[PDB]
């Protein structure tokens, strides 16, 4: 099949919530070897935003009920099964979707707006990995999701403005990868911070195409910060 | 003739303060009497007509016709192409400070806007707002003193209030949309979506009534 | 795999919103030939409805986007093909449904609530299967639909009460099948206002707490009345 007939179901996808097959049509795109266009580019991600996305809703979900349901030596071991099988999806589409980075987009990607969107990109799903990883693999996990947000984040300060909704994205989701996956509201704060007093210092280099973008990650940030901070 | 009649009326009462600003835009969307008005204005009247209109006292019979042309001015003109991004600094409180986040309000009193993120700064540093719409007038053809490249919206134009957040400096900075705009403005089409931001976001059993 | 171990797999997929997982594991329960308990039933049909319902939307969806789009012969085609895998999909869901209920559901089920929910049901999946079906086999899966609708109609009359939740449940999907896809408002009006002024004349008889499950369906039909006569 054509890139524009992929694309095009990938868009007709959407709209019937086949977010499956939507991800499967713009997996096919990727693995053309070209550089995405920012359409594309916003059409695989929000594909497999929502693929991955649902097995982590179903897993917090299990895992939740694997806590409330202890007494039976098999009612639990079916649970410990059940989690199981969806950590075994979390763990292939996380590695799908990570070797579409690594092989294609983040190689391939020659302006820094898209470079930084996609080793981003690198850091959620390493960070979706160690959710459910264990030991030495958290571990490789961890490690992985640091030095992915920590290179795009280098990027982002040097090719960037304070106020790109790329730049603060990232910023929010490493901020919340500090206080969820390594569990320090001082290092989740710090960057918070940092990324928000860059950004009302310099209002004046705001986009005209998406200024109500960074407005609300910027408030967003400003919420976890008030809300970390808080007795 | 209505026009001519306030163009007359603006001289009569002004002089050549009024008379000094005809022809300033020879491209011409707006009267005679509506570049005067414009021009008096962003001169040194929007002083005293702003602190009329916000203390909603009556109007003397000099400023009425300042505000009347400047009205024609905003009719005539209407939303533009693109959207401008232009900035107002105050010294302390503006009337946008009881407007709470996501909410719309307006300033009484004609807004009176810069392209220069310095000349804002200029006029204070209590609050500084960065101003996006379409529906303003470019009156730096007119007057442009310490070239402010002004931009100005109408009085009693209602704005949306997209951000507002302190320094650590202590001013207040906000980030104000010309209402109208809608609520799809704004947005690079579906980047929200696809930054996938870590954040969140009648039946009863088993008989498919349909 | 034992009954109890597909049960509760079965009851884990729902809260994890796993429908198709949920749908396979109530497939298997059913496939062991032995007559399904109220909660057993409750979960096959709760899967089943989840399942077809997802591309019942997908298929109104890509239906609506197909005739308000229809400016390129290449971006149209692409339309048809999804419209198409869709109703591929909406055929093989109604026929596993009502291959149980051929095979298992409906010949094992021997009280009246059980045979008349089951034949209820089997002419809910040939009016999903109406919706999309074209000519002779659209006549085909209504003349289906219809029957079974009637078969179950009849028993409902002679052995359940006319405040039950699955007659008044029935009445409410017959005359939804007469408005929708017989196109004959008349016949629905006059099935929904029968199943509702018989419900009205005999509800004095409260259910001691079931008196709320009966209420909400009885709306339902009552609402969808008053709607048609516009
Ligand atoms: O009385 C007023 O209009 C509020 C104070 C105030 N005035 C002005 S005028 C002007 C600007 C400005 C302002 O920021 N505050 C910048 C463009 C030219």
């Amino acid at each position: 099949m054509d890139k524009s007939e992929l694309v095009q179901k990938a868009k007709l996808a959407e709209q019937a919530e086949r977010y499956d097959d939507m991800a499967a049509a713009m997996k096919a795109v990727t693995e053309q070897g070209h550089e995405l266009s920012n359409e594309e580019r916003n059409l695989l991600s929000v594909a497999y935003k929502n693929v991955v996305g649902a097995r982590r809703s179903s897993w917090r979900v299990i895992s939740s009920i694997e806590q409330k349901t202890e007494r039976n030596e098999k009612k639990q071991q079916m649970g410990k099964e059940y989690r199981e099988k969806i950590e075994a999806e979390l763990q292939d589409i996380c590695n799908d979707v990570l070797e579409l980075l690594d092989k294609y987009l983040i190689p391939n990607a020659t302006q820094p707006e898209s470079k930084v969107f996609y080793l981003k990109m690198k850091g959620d799903y390493f960070r979706y990995l160690s959710e459910v990883a264990s030991g030495d693999n958290k571990q490789t996990t961890v490690s992985n999701s640091q030095q992915a947000y920590q290179e795009a984040f280098e990027i982002s300060k040097k090719e960037m403005q304070p106020t790109h909704p790329i730049r603060l994205g990232l910023a929010l989701n490493f901020s919340v990868f500090y206080y969820e996956i390594l569990n320090s509201p001082e290092k989740a704060c710090s960057l918070a911070k940092t990324a928000f007093d860059e950004a009302i210092a310099e209002l004046d280099t705001l986009n005209e195409e998406s200024y109500k973008d960074s407005t609300l990650i910027m408030q967003l940030l400003r919420d976890n910060l008030t809300l970390w901070t808080s007795e | 003739g209505a026009d001519k009649a306030l163009a007359d009326g603006l001289v009569k009462r002004f002089g050549a303060d009024a008379e000094k600003y005809l022809g300033r835009q020879p491209g011409g969307i707006h009267s005679d009497a509506e570049v005067m008005a414009l021009g008096l204005y962003t001169g040194i009247h929007y002083a005293d007509l702003n602190r009329a209109l916000r203390q909603g006292q009556e109007l003397d019979a000099g400023q009425k016709l300042i505000d009347q042309g400047m009205s024609a001015a905003f009719e005539k003109s209407g939303q533009a192409e693109q959207v401008v991004k232009t900035f107002r600094g105050t010294r302390g409180g503006d009337a946008f400070n009881a407007v709470e986040e996501g909410k719309v309000g307006h300033d009484d009193g004609y807004l009176s806007t810069s392209l220069n993120p310095g000349v804002a700064r200029s006029f204070g540093q209590g609050t500084i707002s960065t101003v996006f719409g379409r529906s303003g007038i470019d009156v730096s053809g007119i007057s442009n003193y310490k070239n402010a490249k002004a931009i100005l919206y109408n009085k009693e134009t209602d704005m949306r209030v997209l951000l507002s957040a302190s320094d650590e400096q202590g001013v207040t900075r906000r980030v104000l949309e010309e209402a109208a705009l809608g609520e799809l403005s704004g947005h690079s089409q579906g980047l929200l979506d696809a930054l996938d931001l870590a954040s969140k976001p009648l039946r009863m059993r088993g008989l498919d009534l349909a």
